[PDB]
């Protein structure tokens, strides 16, 4: 053999994360789809019984 | 106008409530089995064809109230009842407070129609991507045409009295 003219070693290999560019309505997330209608349903029942 | 407005209203909003709570095609969850209120009728279970009763069984108050809807129910109790007041406009008429009975039925029927859907969201999940059927959303709007009519037989009271 000669002089080592490379050297390399085991390695690791993942997935490259993706940008992952969040949606559109994405601060609508803390709160689920059902809260935000049950929220709406409530807001206009309460100015139906405040009427 | 408005005197006639409310009592198809009032037939409209109860004969439409009935039905959502009557044909079981509320939620659809996965085999794809759709779900209903007081039984849920499976599909692609091992079998083409197969329908059974849910079995539910200080927590122990929400699961007899899940199983025995009485909230969903009880809204349309009071849609009929109120139904019937509107409909004494014409029989017994000159009265000028009869009307005020039913503006508050015509509302409690929708406090009594949001709880029922707490009540059964909540016990719904007490991954598995679920939606809600067309026959969930014909009780929407039994809330909905539960307001307008609970805006516009008020505004007739207060019409008589001025
Ligand atoms: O008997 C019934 N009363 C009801 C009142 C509202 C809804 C509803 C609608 Cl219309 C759209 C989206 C979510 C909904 O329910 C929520 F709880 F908000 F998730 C369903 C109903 N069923
Ligand atoms: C009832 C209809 C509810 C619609 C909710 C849509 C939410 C979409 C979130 C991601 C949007 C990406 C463009
Ligand atoms: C343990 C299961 C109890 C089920 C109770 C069901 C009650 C239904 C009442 C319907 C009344 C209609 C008028
Ligand atoms: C639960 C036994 C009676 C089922 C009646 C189903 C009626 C469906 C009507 C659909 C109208 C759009
Ligand atoms: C397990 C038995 C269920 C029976 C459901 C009857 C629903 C009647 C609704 C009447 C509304 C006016
Ligand atoms: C998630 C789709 C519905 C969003 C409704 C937002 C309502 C905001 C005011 C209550
Ligand atoms: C859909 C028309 C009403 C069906 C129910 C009638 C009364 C049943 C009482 C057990
Ligand atoms: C699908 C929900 C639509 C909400 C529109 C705004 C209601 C105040
Ligand atoms: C006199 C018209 C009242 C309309 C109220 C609507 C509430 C959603």
């Amino acid at each position: 053999f000669s002089k080592p003219f490379m050297s390399l070693g085991i390695s690791i290999m993942i997935k490259k994360p993706q940008k992952s560019k969040p949606g559109v309505f994405s601060f609508l997330d803390p709160l689920a789809y059902e809260i935000w209608m049950c929220i709406v349903f409530a807001y206009i029942g309460v100015s139906v019984v405040l009427f | 106008v408005q005197v006639l407005l409310t009592t198809i209203g009032a037939f409209s909003a109860f004969g439409l409530m009935t039905i959502a709570i009557s044909t079981d095609y509320w939620l659809y969850t996965r085999g794809l089995t759709h779900s209903g209120l007081w039984r849920i009728c499976c599909l692609e279970g091992l079998k083409r064809g197969v329908c059974v009763k849910i079995n539910h069984f200080a927590e122990y108050l929400l699961r007899v109230v899940r199983a025995s809807s009485i909230f969903p129910i009880l809204s349309a109790i009071l849609l009929l009842l109120g139904g019937v007041c509107v409909a004494a406009s014409r029989v017994y008429k000159s009265k000028r407070n009869i009307i005020l009975g039913a503006g508050i039925l015509f509302v409690a029927a929708g406090l009594s129609n949001i709880i029922g859907v707490i009540v059964y969201i909540s016990a719904n999940a007490g991954k598995n991507h679920y939606s809600y059927g067309w026959s969930f959303y014909f009780g929407g709007l039994s809330f909905i045409l539960a307001e307008v009519i609970g805006v516009l037989a008020v505004n007739i009271y207060i019409e008589r009295s001025r």
